[PDB]
RNA sequence: UUACUUAUUCAAUGAAGCGGAGCUGGAAUUCAUUUUCCACGUUCUAGCAUUCAAGGUCCCAUUCGGGGCUGAUCCGGGUUG
RNA sequence: ACUGUCUAAUUAAAACAUAGCAUUGCGAUGGUCAGAAAGUGAUGUUGACGCAAUGUGAUUUCUGCCCAGUGCUCUGAAUGU
């Protein structure tokens, strides 16, 4: 693998020759969604703590 | 005052001044002369029955070498003492334990003109 | 402001890899570091007899400075000095027809510690310092008491090097003033009573006191906050 | 006479643990700053198959919390842990199957299996296949934990001990009879070596204290005691009752 | 001279004073190696009385022996 | 008989958060007023967490950069049992 | 019971082993064992579904009475040695 071009060891993509297109997948849903809910899970602590 | 800061629980060893040497006195005095100079790497030729085979036909010479010589000194000692560039060195240790060098020479020289040169035939 | 934004880190547990902190409490000393505290440490912890606590009842600093201060104007000869004395006698005394006497009398400290016992044992010695660092401390301990069976002023003062520079070696351990000047006799008789009120009248009652068994700061809170939830209320 | 297998046992020539394939020493997190003061949650990446043993073994990675590193830890797999799950190591974690706790902070009758006998010491009790303690009881001043152990002896220890809840997983394991002489052979194939232990009433009075005689037989009796010497223990050591224990052993 | 007063001292090992710098020195010893090089004598009359005097070349070295 | 930690013994850790006090939070009841106790950043998810840390503030001589405090409470240097 | 093993060079067996059964020690400051010692080791990268010590020898059906003797063992006893 060290005589060989760039092109034979990666794919064109985040997590090139590393994961597999499935699993980058569900890595971006994974993360965009829970990034989501923390940024719910900021806000929902902040009315507790208006209305306590 | 106050002390300072060690934002690691380890203590290494300090990097302390470490001199270099400056003797009184001279290791040895004399420094020797060349262990494995160019009349000790070849020694003699090869002279043999099939070894003048390889002068005429396989433009290679068969001398026999020292012990202690690579092929690097082999091929700078051919080139020192006859002034013939070397096409490649190919050394073997014989049965009797000491060494035999197949010099092979360039096209540019002929190694049975080397050959009554140096004054085997 | 622009396009620079404030990102705060949560350095709580379970988030955000804790910042580089000063971790000096924690850090695993060399073994001579930790023989040098524990050492100390546990000449503290033990209750000391009364003959080896007496020293840390060091003079007060405005005292000390007094007494390096008239110190420093008896300083013996040096080196270079004693060369050029000698050559300033010997001359002198080949020529001049001198019985080696034409180099005064020299008003300077004594020390070295046999000289100074036997100048006290002789009840010859003015004022005697005695250092508190020495690390034989057998070398020593007899100093107060001699000093005060013989009626010799003593004070054990801060510094065996600092007694050292007065003197031009590394550490001498004791110094001591027997002869001195007229010019000095009142700041020496001063500084002999301020040593006097500090030491040796001092001196009967200290010799009955146990130092040391004084707890480590865990150990201490520990013991007072027992006191204070137990019998207060 | 020569020295006998037992006393051989202790040289470790060939007496030693058969270790090549075990996956690692199967231990707990050790006590950080995090697992006493609040928690931290690691995923288990691989349920694996250990030689030597019954239980399977966990690989649980976690966050360094003083280092941008991952640090895998090999726990007992308890019974139901999947792959994927979230455990959380902790003072202040949740009582859940999988979340190693303190036992100070769990109820009595909290089922848990692994738990250290020292706080610190990394898992030590209940480890085998199947087994777990029952916390019975708290002192909660010279905060201590009577918990039982899985050979009904009771024992108190530390409530800053730690302990996985549930039970170790691979249960059941001994309920199936080897039938073979070839599956004790594969089992003790993997952990050391007393496999094919000859009784030592066939053997010669060099060999042992039962050898000889023109029939099999032990001739004196089979109870030794306590403060006997290593050659003479062969036998039933410190034996205070024989025969076979017939009404409840079970003890209360 | 001192060193007079030091050897009549160092003969009360059994004094509060002389114990108490037993102990302390007892567990000092302990915690170094069991050979190793000494500064200079602890009792530097004993040493001064065997042979020892303070010039360069003189070496103290402290050591541990296994009793019984 | 039961207390101490400093001898001794055991254990863990690239000796990382120990001990004491504070800060706001609230349970909490005030016979004067705050006399005490618990907290004191992480739990749907097989993602992610690193460049003295961004920001707030003060210097340098503004060129690109560099430093101090804070962010990240103080105190004691007993690594923790 | 089987498959298996052993007396190389007079005995291959009904002997040994075996699974199965049972008993014992032991919760780590531990059981069993090693070293002349050790800041030393085996079990142990272990933890009672485990390690160590023995007896019996697949399955079916059972395993009776005796603790006086000799051992082992006990939260015991006491005014004997």
């Amino acid at each position: 693998y060290a005589t060989v071009s760039k092109t034979h060891k990666t794919v064109s993509r985040a997590y090139g020759g590393s994961r597999c297109a499935n699993c980058v997948k569900e890595r971006i849903i994974r993360a965009f969604l829970i990034e989501e809910q923390k940024i719910v899970k900021k806000v929902v602590k902040e009315q507790t703590e208006a209305a306590k | 005052k106050a002390l300072k800061v060690r934002t690691s629980a380890t203590f290494r060893l300090p990097k302390t001044l470490k001199l270099a040497r400056a003797p009184k006195y001279a290791s040895k005095a004399v420094p020797h002369y060349n262990r494995l100079d160019s009349y000790k790497v070849i020694e003699q030729p090869i002279t043999s029955e099939t070894a003048m085979k390889k002068v005429e036909d396989g433009n290679i010479l068969v001398f026999q070498v020292s012990m202690k010589a690579n092929k690097y000194q082999i091929k700078k000692a051919v080139k020192e003492l006859y002034e013939v560039d070397v096409l490649k060195v190919n050394t073997l240790v014989r049965p009797n334990g000491t060494k035999k060098a197949y010099v092979r020479l360039t096209a540019d020289y002929d190694a049975l003109d080397i050959a009554n040169r140096i004054g085997y035939i | 402001n622009p396009l620079t934004h404030s990102t705060p880190k949560n350095f709580g547990i379970g988030q955000a890899v804790q910042p580089k902190r000063n971790l000096s409490r924690y850090v695993k000393w060399p073994e001579y570091v930790r023989v040098q505290r524990q050492k100390k440490i546990l000449s503290i912890r033990l209750k000391v007899p009364p003959t080896i606590a007496q020293f840390q009842y060091t003079l007060d600093r405005n005292t000390a400075a007094e007494t390096f201060k008239l110190f420093n104007k008896y300083r013996p000869e040096t080196a270079a000095e004693k060369k050029e004395r000698l050559t300033k006698e010997a001359a002198a005394v080949a020529e001049g027809k001198s019985k080696q006497d034409a180099s005064p009398k020299p008003y300077a400290v004594k020390y070295g510690l046999n000289h100074v016992v036997a100048l006290i044992e002789n009840k010859k010695a003015k004022l005697v310092l005695i250092a508190n660092d020495v690390d034989p401390i057998e070398l020593v301990v007899f100093l107060p008491a001699l000093c005060k069976k013989m009626g010799v002023p003593y004070a054990i003062v801060k510094g065996k090097a600092r007694l050292g520079t007065l003197v031009n070696q590394k550490t001498s351990a004791v110094a001591a003033l027997t002869e001195v000047r007229a010019e000095d006799e009142a700041a020496l008789a001063k500084l002999v009573s301020t040593i006097d009120a500090n030491f040796a009248d001092k001196y009967d009652e200290v010799k009955k006191h146990w130092g040391g068994g004084i707890l480590g700061n865990k150990a201490q809170a520990k013991m007072d906050k027992r006191a204070k939830n137990s019998d207060s209320a | 006479g020569r020295v006998i297998r037992n006393q051989r046992k202790g040289a470790g020539s060939i007496f030693t643990s058969h270790t090549r394939l075990r996956q690692g020493a199967a231990k707990l997190r050790t006590l950080d700053y995090a697992e006493r003061h609040g928690y931290i949650r690691g995923i288990v990446k691989q349920i694996v198959h250990d030689s030597g043993r019954g239980a399977p073994l966990a690989k649980v990675v976690f966050r360094d919390p003083y280092k941008y590193r991952l640090r895998e830890e090999i726990f007992i797999a308890n019974e139901g842990v999947h792959t994927g799950q979230f455990i959380y190591a902790g003072k202040k974690a949740s009582l859940n199957v999988g979340n190693v706790l303190p036992l100070g902070s769990v109820p009595e009758g909290t089922i848990v299996s692994n738990v250290e006998e020292k706080p610190g010491d990394r898992g030590a009790l209940a480890r085998a296949s199947g087994n777990y303690v029952i916390i019975i009881g708290h002192n909660p001043d010279e905060n201590k934990t009577r918990v039982r152990l899985p050979s009904g002896a009771k024992k108190v220890i530390s409530s800053d001990a730690r302990g996985v809840i549930g039970v170790i997983a691979g249960g059941g394991r001994v309920d199936k009879p080897l039938l073979k002489a070839g599956r004790a052979f594969h089992k003790y194939r993997l952990k050391r070596n007393s496999w094919p232990k000859t009784r030592g009433v066939a053997m010669n009075p060099v060999d042992h204290p039962h050898g000889g005689g023109n029939h099999q037989h032990i001739g004196k009796a089979s109870t030794i005691s306590r403060g006997a010497v290593s050659g003479q223990k062969a036998g039933l050591i410190a034996a205070r009752r024989t025969g076979l224990l017939r009404g409840s052993q079970k003890t209360q | 001279g001192a060193y007079k007063y030091l050897e009549e001292l160092q003969r009360k090992k059994q004094s509060d004073v002389l114990r108490f710098l037993q102990r302390v020195r007892v567990w000092e010893y302990r915690q170094k190696n069991v050979i190793h090089r000494a500064a200079r004598p602890t009792r530097p009359d004993k040493a001064r009385r065997l042979g020892y005097k303070a010039k360069q070349g003189f070496v103290i070295y402290r050591v541990r022996v296994r009793r019984g």
